[PDB]
């Protein structure tokens, strides 16, 4: 299997600067006919791949001349002249040289802006959670940038580890942050035990990890 | 303008199998090639198989012959995807595709189906529960709700009926080892407007019926 390769995984790009997709090929793409079967598409959030590229170079209709394609054999390049900020989401390239067809694995092109510290905020379990028989504990970083951002939980100044989970949403369209939730889950029984519960932040905006806590019972 | 319908939305136990329909709006289905490639959340794009109705010819992705069966009904315009022994790693977002024509054509074409999404797991369909996420200690405060525990994708939240939306993040669900999702939505709003205003999450989840208004008060 003809194994493609991307680089870089993730391009933060400022809108009006040129930005540089690279995509290499274990094997060349040159197809015993003469043709270089290989084309780029563009994935937006929710949404399928579209084709920007084909053949290398063309350009499929409706898609605007700052998008560009190059390269040959086994590597190839896309460039857009001028970024935008419809042009954010993910990027493939994609061969149909050989049997079976394949594709990179993408590149993220998210807009590039100044740096933003999260709002911390925390939220102990609802009375309603507890008569469940679970604790769940919400710890949210808010309109923060880049996404480069480390969440620890404390219970009594103990770290734990593999009982919380992390989602992080979409850069947002407007004022291009990212924000994110990690969640604590215990027993009952394991969280009526402990007292202080503590959600500590690392991240590019802070000078130093910011910490938001609760003494149980509040 | 050619266009491909996918059938609904799956949901299947480990080992079961599925068939899920792809149908073509156009003239000469026959000399149409069509693609199967499936994507896994926040993952890269595979590529399963090519068909071309008119034909014997489908060319497999060797790592999963023997679980895909392309095939098509040339009568109905209709491509299909059979799986069998379906495993959980089998979760996906499936999509045909018409892509190419045959090679020396000059046809470039893009045509995708809207996606079938397949949940492969050994859960059983359960509606959340929403709990309250409460703002605390004239600047601003930030409050949600937490819905936990339902299965299978999607859920959908508002806040007041769909009134609020400005500094409203839902999050992308997770996993859980119980095999359910769990999710939060939350709000940033104005601190001095915490005993003015009302606010309401509500959350629907359809494939159990489950439709559910929670109120976020302080304390
Ligand atoms: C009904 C009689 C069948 C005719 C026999 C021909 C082919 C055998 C059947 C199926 C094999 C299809 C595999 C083709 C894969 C094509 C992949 C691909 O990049 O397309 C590119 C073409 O659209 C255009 O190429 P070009 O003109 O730009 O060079």
């Amino acid at each position: 299997d003809v194994v493609m390769t991307q680089t870089p995984l993730s391009l933060p790009v400022t809108p009006g600067e040129p930005a540089s997709i690279s995509c290499t090929s274990g094997q060349s793409l040159v197809h015993i006919n003469g043709n270089t079967y290989l084309h780029w598409y563009l994935q937006k959030p929710g949404q399928s791949p579209k084709l920007l590229i084909y053949k290398v170079s063309n350009l499929f209709s409706g898609v605007p001349d700052r998008f560009s394609g190059s390269g040959s054999g086994t590597d190839f390049t896309l460039k857009i002249s001028r970024v935008e900020a419809e042009d954010v989401g993910v990027y493939f390239c994609s061969q149909s040289t050989h049997f079976p067809f394949t594709f990179g694995q993408g590149t993220k092109l998210e807009i590039k802006r100044t740096v933003a510290a999260p709002s911390v905020f925390i939220f102990p379990p609802s009375d309603e959670q507890l008569k469940s028989g679970t604790a769940s504990v919400v710890c949210l970083l808010n309109n923060f940038y880049p996404r480069e951002a480390k969440v620890q939980w404390k219970v009594d100044n103990a770290l734990q580890s593999g009982n919380s989970q992390e989602s992080v949403t979409e850069q947002d369209s407007k004022d291009s942050t990212y924000s994110l939730s990690s969640t604590l889950t215990l027993s009952k029984a394991d969280y009526e035990k402990h007292k202080v519960y503590a959600c500590e932040v690392t991240h590019q905006g802070l000078s130093s990890p910011v910490t938001k806590s609760f003494n149980r019972g509040e | 303008e050619v266009q491909l319908v996918q059938s609904g939305a799956e949901v299947k136990k480990p080992g079961e199998s599925l068939k899920i329909s792809c149908q073509a709006f156009g003239y000469g289905f026959i000399n149409y090639l069509i693609e199967w490639i499936r994507q896994m959340p926040g993952q890269g794009l595979e590529w399963i198989g090519l068909i071309n109705p008119g034909s014997d010819y489908t060319n497999y992705n060797e790592n999963f012959k023997g679980q895909a069966t392309l095939s098509a009904d040339k009568s109905s315009s209709t491509a299909y995807l059979q799986w069998s022994s379906l495993k959980a790693s089998d979760t996906a977002m499936y999509f045909c595709a018409r892509r190419f024509g045959y090679y020396g054509s000059g046809n470039y074409f893009d045509y995708w189906g809207q996606g079938t999404m397949v949940t492969v797991s050994s859960a059983s369909t359960k509606g959340p529960s929403v709990f309250p996420l409460a703002p605390s200690s004239g600047g601003t405060a930030a409050l949600g709700c937490l819905v936990k525990d339902y299965f299978p994708e999607p859920v959908t939240v508002s806040w007041n009926s769909g009134a609020l939306t400005s500094g409203v993040h839902t999050f992308p669900a997770v996993l859980q080892s119980s095999g359910l999702y769990s999710l939060s939505s939350v709000v940033t709003v104005p601190s001095s407007s915490l005993g003015t205003q009302t606010y309401i999450c509500n959350v629907n989840h359809k494939p159990s019926n489950t439709k559910v208004d929670k109120r976020v008060e302080p304390k």
